[PDB]
């Protein structure tokens, strides 16, 4: 006798599956994110941003700007050595 | 006004680079500089879960990190071999100090009302040492007052003092001949190296004050 027609009716495999929750995030997460940014390091532009451009970049953990700030505080209180004498 | 204003306003702008010109507009990938703050992060999220774990220990995570980065950066700035004294200013240190101990007090009686007394008893031991057993218990409580402060006041103070005695020494050494010049650098070589001590202990020092202000706030929070 004639082959039953439940298997012509889906809703429940294309809504009954798990990665239909992974589908609807990364049809938002991917499609809404640009492929590529502005720029990295531009904090303080006033050629300040050349500052962290060379020294607080991710590109290097150089002991430049320590070196640099350091040497800021060792001009502060000596200065004010010469200022005190 | 002062001098010691001046260098206040250097730790505060210190500490905003650091959340502000190390990051690059933060990246998930992470930054080199932004890597190191990860680590301060986790190791006194790990600490003061650690110490101050019970229902809470986040409510009381930025007051632990701001009296963390505040010794961490001050113990580096106050050993630049010309910046004036903020924490060498033991007053300062030692008054955050007694704040600190008070606003625990208080805490811990407001919190726990007069049952905060019993923190001052300390186990249950035979009954006629038991009174005795608060006496020496809250000497010991008030003795948590000045420990912490003068802990860190001693080290940096000693640090600073002992290089520039040495320093005056070997200024001395090499004022005199040239042959006193020679044999005026092994001690100078004994400078350096107590000066690498110094930095050393400055941040063990800072781990220290913030966790025994960790299990202060362990014994105010959670009674006995």
């Amino acid at each position: 006798v004639s082959t039953l027609i439940p298997p012509k009716v889906v809703s429940s495999k294309n809504i009954g599956s798990a990665p239909n929750a992974k589908r609807i995030a990364n049809v938002v997460h991917f499609y809404k994110s640009l492929p590529q940014g502005p720029a990295p390091a531009i904090k303080a532009n006033t050629r300040l941003a050349r500052y962290k451009a060379k020294y607080f970049d991710g590109d290097n953990a150089s002991g430049k700007p320590l070196w640099h700030f350091a040497l800021g505080i060792i001009a502060f209180g000596y200065s004010m050595e010469y200022y005190f004498h | 006004l002062t001098t010691f204003s001046l260098y206040t306003i250097i730790v505060l702008l210190v500490i905003t680079s650091l959340y502000t010109l190390t990051n690059n507009n933060n990246k998930i990938i992470g930054s080199r500089w932004l890597i190191s703050q990860e680590a301060i992060y986790d190791t006194i999220m790990n600490m003061t879960k650690g110490q101050i774990g019970g229902k809470n220990w986040g409510l009381y995570f930025p007051m632990i990190f701001t009296l963390f980065m505040f010794i961490f950066i001050a113990n580096l700035i106050s050993m630049i071999p010309y910046s004036f004294a903020l924490s060498a200013h033991l007053v300062f240190i030692i008054s955050l100090s007694i704040v600190i101990w008070l606003g625990n007090t208080i805490l811990g009686l407001y919190k726990h009302g007069w049952v905060f007394f019993s923190l001052f008893v300390p186990a249950g031991t035979p009954l006629p040492l038991v009174p005795l057993l608060v006496i020496i218990e809250t000497l010991s409580y008030f003795a948590r007052a000045i420990s912490l402060g003068l802990r860190l006041g001693s080290n940096i103070l000693a640090g600073h003092l002992l290089m520039v005695i040495l320093a005056g020494l070997t200024f001395n050494f090499m004022l005199i001949n040239l042959f006193t010049l020679v044999f005026g650098f092994v001690p100078l070589a004994m400078i350096l190296a107590i000066m690498m001590l110094e930095f050393a202990i400055g941040i063990i020092q800072g781990y220290v004050w913030a966790i025994l202000t960790a299990s202060y706030l362990k014994d105010a929070v959670y009674l006995h």
